[PDB]
């Protein structure tokens, strides 16, 4: 019954150019939100909001950050010691991603997900690794081979089912004043590039919005124009998006036609922007 | 081992107004490998002070990074975005095209 991000997550990506030469770069996350740097050299995290503790300790901050400096460590060098073992062409590059999230209702479910060479490797399914089709035999033998290890095992339950939901609902509710914000969009038009001698192009443009759901159409009246084309939604370094929407129109059939936009901030007042004669 | 070349947008943050300070935004994503060299141009001229945001990467683990700075644009000055990446032979020059 709130707006904004309902997960936390942290990512790795990990880089292997030969057998004795890996980085890691990790960070934490409020969905597309960065909340969290994380400094290699003094493994340490950077904390982006004033916020980004959560509810937590300064005492249980270093803790987990420890946690994360020797796995990290440990991830490297394990890797490079089963390479050859697991028949591992370098350079490759492995990536991961775990965390949790509040769904309606208060159930909070968890996830990890790793992958090999941009594919699919591996995922944790009700407290168990779960090989990818795409990790082939590897992700079997990983797999296979990691469950055996009793701490690392009972390391990633207690993150992953204990402290991940704790520590969500201490930044989503420290972090609130940020989170669920709203800020208004902007809208304009221009003429993009012309698709053709006689045609034209509409573009509306609408930044500077938060939360990120919003709605865009071009319209005729009230008749939404399914040709319209959405773009990406970008990001605004200041925590607000970008979004284009296009549509391919005949010079004559320009005047007539508006961009409406719709976003939680607006409050019901839609923005309507018609394209001038 | 797959590799994937990098989708390129730029973009300000808000509209082209001649004499107002803006933001410039080059957007880069859907890449891997990772290791990648993203430079904002001032008429062919790499910009000196451009932020960038730490990696990460999308749920098909496509790798993206948002490179921006603060800029004023003028009725001139051609801004742009150059790329290198292991998919391309030589650097990616995306322009900044204010009715786009
Ligand atoms: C700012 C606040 C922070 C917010 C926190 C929110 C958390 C969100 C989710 C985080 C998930 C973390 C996943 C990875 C963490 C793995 C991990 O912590 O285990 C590491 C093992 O080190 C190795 O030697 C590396 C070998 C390489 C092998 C690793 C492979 C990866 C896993 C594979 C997946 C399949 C497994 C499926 C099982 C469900 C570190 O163990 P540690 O030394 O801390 O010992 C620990 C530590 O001290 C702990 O506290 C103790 O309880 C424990 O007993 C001890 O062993
Ligand atoms: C205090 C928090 C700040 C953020 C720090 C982030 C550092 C790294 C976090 C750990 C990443 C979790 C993902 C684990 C899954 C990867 C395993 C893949 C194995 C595949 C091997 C071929
Ligand atoms: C893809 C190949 C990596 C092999 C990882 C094996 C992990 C062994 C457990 C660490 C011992 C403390």
């Amino acid at each position: 019954a709130f707006q904004g991000p309902t997960s936390f997550h942290v990512i790795q990506t990990s880089s292997f150019t030969n057998s004795t030469w890996a980085q890691t770069q990790g960070s934490g996350w409020l969905d597309d939100l960065q909340i969290h740097g994380w400094d290699s050299d003094s493994g340490t995290a950077i904390f982006l909001k004033p916020w980004s503790k959560g509810n937590f300790s300064d005492k249980e901050v270093a803790e987990l950050e420890e946690i994360f400096r020797v796995y990290i460590f440990g991830f490297a060098r394990e890797v490079q010691d089963f390479a050859g073992d697991f028949q591992m062409k370098y350079p490759f590059e492995i990536q991961g991603i775990a965390g949790c999230e509040l769904h309606s209702g208060g159930a909070i479910v968890s996830f990890l997900r790793g992958a090999l060479g941009g594919l699919d490797f591996l995922s944790v399914k009700n407290a168990s690794c779960v090989p990818s089709p795409e990790g082939g035999s590897r992700a079997q033998k990983f797999c296979a081979l990691i469950i055996q290890y009793q701490g690392i095992m009972e390391t990633v339950r207690i993150l992953l089912y204990e402290t991940c939901p704790r520590y969500l609902l201490g930044v989503l509710n420290a972090g609130k004043a940020d989170l669920q914000r709203q800020v208004k969009p902007e809208a304009w038009l221009s003429s993009g590039p012309s698709p053709g001698p006689g045609r034209l192009q509409l573009v509306c443009h609408v930044s500077g919005f938060y939360p990120k759901p919003v709605w865009v159409m071009w319209m005729r009246g009230e008749q939404e124009q399914q040709g319209t084309q959405l773009g990406d939604i970008l990001p605004n370094a200041n925590w607000t998006w970008y979004l284009r929407a296009t549509l391919d129109v005949a010079d004559g059939e320009a005047a007539g036609l508006s961009c409406r936009v719709k976003h939680s901030s607006l409050e019901g007042q839609d923005i309507i922007l018609y394209w001038g004669p | 081992m797959i590799q994937r070349t990098p989708k390129i947008q730029v973009y300000s943050r808000h509209p082209a107004e001649n004499g107002k300070s803006n933001f410039l935004n080059c957007y880069v994503s859907g890449f891997h490998p990772s290791d990648i060299e993203v430079d904002l141009l001032k008429n062919g001229e790499r910009i000196e002070k451009v932020e960038h945001s730490d990696l990460s990467f999308s749920k098909d683990w496509s790798f993206y990074l948002l490179y921006y700075t603060e800029f004023t644009p003028t009725e001139k000055d051609e801004y742009a975005c150059r790329v290198n990446h292991v998919t391309l032979s030589q650097p990616k020059i995306v322009k900044w095209d204010r009715d786009m």
